[PDB]
């Protein structure tokens, strides 16, 4: 999928208002919480037991963080989404064996993220180029699944 | 299931919205067209330009169905049982789209209403809307 | 995606043993019978009130082979397969509204009537070759979808 | 809902399968695997090659399940239960995966029993299935 000028216009400039260290951990804990089959990746982070705890928890702050900071440098390569994340597709298949479904819900999850915080700017046009980029992105970790 | 939690997490977001309801609607489905553009080959009829009259008309249908549902959510199937009547036998809307829509409303309330929309009013709207979906496709076959 | 030379072998030998006519009227009678909101599109074809009415249905017989024709000479170009369905998928959206999701239950739909067909010839490795195949022409046919 | 039409060709196509039900558990399986290959990632302690134990093992039991659940299927989440407890609180597999493992056990009774397979058995197959995966997943959330 392509962006028009219009779209990546419109996708760089949100992103230079967006904490990526706060961002990260609020998506990963809203995908914990809202879709709660996907804690069985982290049984090591420790107390999952309810919202608050997910929430707190330090240890998924810092799994977010690391994560939107992959999808963040995504961001600067937007014409070459499979090559970017073709290492890490490459991991998330052999040595994590995780599904590709939780790299779109983790997608969705991100839209509403950016959409609580931004409020009025997040409009039609920014959601709608927001979506094809999480979607490429989504696209681009599963391709190398084998 | 929704639980007794989900049900007042529900019942107190969708309070906030109030007569904001309208349009909310009418703005998630302009996000649900331009997002995902596939969901226009329902409404080849109207207008799908932004602050068309069809389309806030509708929104206002949409917005009022679930209000209804979220007065009689011990009970959704009864209430909502016109709707899927319609939607299975006339609209026949593949379900795959119920999803689509679903995701643009909690994307307008997470823009609009921000305060009330923490991690576990999240959860209990997804299921909310999750389950409106279920009892409107629950005739399709 | 994209076919092993080996793959592309398995697709082309069944292919050549399918008779298009039949196996059109067969796929479409069985997308209207187990998922009857398609029949949305068909309200001219006449009686699709039940499964022998729509299996019966000469109309739908018709479409049937005019459907599973365009897919069978997209059979012979599967390098190709976006530019080969552009114009008809051009038609779909502007012309006939149709929502691209039935392409992907045609496309299973059809995998389940060569399975009928052939039975112990239509293995686990011709089968995952034929999911690959339709799961193309789906894309092909929603690409140009605005 | 299954009607008392779709129950009567559920329990007829599925006693034709009879003794031959690990069988075709087992090709199921392999045609998942091959055809879909992200459901791998839920087997990553499986040899997944053909012929594989495990995978003639874990055929066997997905077959008895489903025996189990057409025996009773009136009260089919009463019979399910357990199962749908460990699909939900241990397995967490996704549930976009079930509508997977449903297509490729039609593909693999088409496969078997053509005779059997009409169209309005293949309808009724496809919504039994489709409420064995709900049942399966009603405890996600
Ligand atoms: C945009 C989506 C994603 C990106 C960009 C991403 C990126 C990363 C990166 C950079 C790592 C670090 C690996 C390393 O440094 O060698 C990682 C590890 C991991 N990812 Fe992902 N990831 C994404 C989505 C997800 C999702 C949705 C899941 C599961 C729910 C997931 C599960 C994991 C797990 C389990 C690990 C290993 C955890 C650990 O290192 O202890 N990832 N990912
Ligand atoms: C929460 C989900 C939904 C709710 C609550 C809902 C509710 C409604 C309501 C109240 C109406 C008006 C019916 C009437 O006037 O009697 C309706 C009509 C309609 N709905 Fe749905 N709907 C939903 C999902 C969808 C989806 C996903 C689509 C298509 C993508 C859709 C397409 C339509 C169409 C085409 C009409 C007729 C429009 C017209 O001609 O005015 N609905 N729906
Ligand atoms: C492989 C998938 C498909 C192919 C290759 C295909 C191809 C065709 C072709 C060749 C036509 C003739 C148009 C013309 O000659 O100008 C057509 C018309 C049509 N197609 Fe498709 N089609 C496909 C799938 C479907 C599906 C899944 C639906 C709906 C359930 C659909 C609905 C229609 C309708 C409604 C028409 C017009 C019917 C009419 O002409 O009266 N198609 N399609
Ligand atoms: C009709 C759908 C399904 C049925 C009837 C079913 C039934 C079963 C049964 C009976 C077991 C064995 C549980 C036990 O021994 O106590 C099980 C285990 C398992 N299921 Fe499911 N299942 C279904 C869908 C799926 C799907 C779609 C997946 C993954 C794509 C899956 C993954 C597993 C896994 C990983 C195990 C554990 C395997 C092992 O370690 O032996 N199931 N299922």
């Amino acid at each position: 999928v392509h962006l028009t000028p219009e779209e990546k216009s419109a996708v760089t400039a949100l992103w230079g208002k967006v904490n990526v260290d706060e961002v990260g951990g609020e998506a990963l804990g809203r995908l914990l919480v809202v879709y709660p089959w996907t804690q069985r990746f982290f049984e090591s982070f420790g107390d999952l037991s309810t919202p608050d705890a997910v929430m707190g928890n330090p240890k998924v702050k810092a799994h977010g963080k690391k994560v939107l900071g992959a999808f963040s440098d995504g961001l600067a390569h937007l014409d070459n989404l499979k090559g970017t994340f073709a290492t890490l597709s490459e991991l998330h298949c052999d040595k994590l064996h995780v599904d590709p479904e939780n790299f779109r819900l983790l997608g969705n999850v991100l839209v509403c993220v950016l959409a609580h915080h931004f409020g009025k700017e997040f409009t039609p046009p920014v959601q709608a180029a927001y979506q094809k980029v999480v979607a490429g992105v989504a696209n681009a970790l599963a391709h190398k699944y084998h | 299931v929704l639980s007794p939690a989900d049900k007042t997490n529900v019942k107190a977001a969708w309070g906030k919205v109030g007569a904001h309801a309208g349009e909310y609607g009418a703005e998630a489905l302009e996000r649900m067209f331009l997002s995902f553009p596939t969901t226009k080959t329902y409404f080849p009829h109207f207008d799908l330009s932004h602050g068309s009259a069809q389309v806030k008309g509708h929104g206002k249908k949409v917005a009022d169905a679930l209000t209804n549902a979220v007065a009689h959510v011990d009970d959704m199937p009864n209430a909502l049982s016109a709707l899927s009547d319609l939607h299975a036998h006339k609209l026949r809307v593949d379900p795959v789209n119920f999803k689509l829509l679903s995701h643009c409303l909690l994307v307008t309330l997470a823009a609009h209403l921000p305060a009330e929309f923490t991690p576990a009013v999240h959860a209990s709207l997804d299921k909310f809307l999750a389950s409106v979906s279920t009892v409107l496709t629950s005739k399709y076959r």
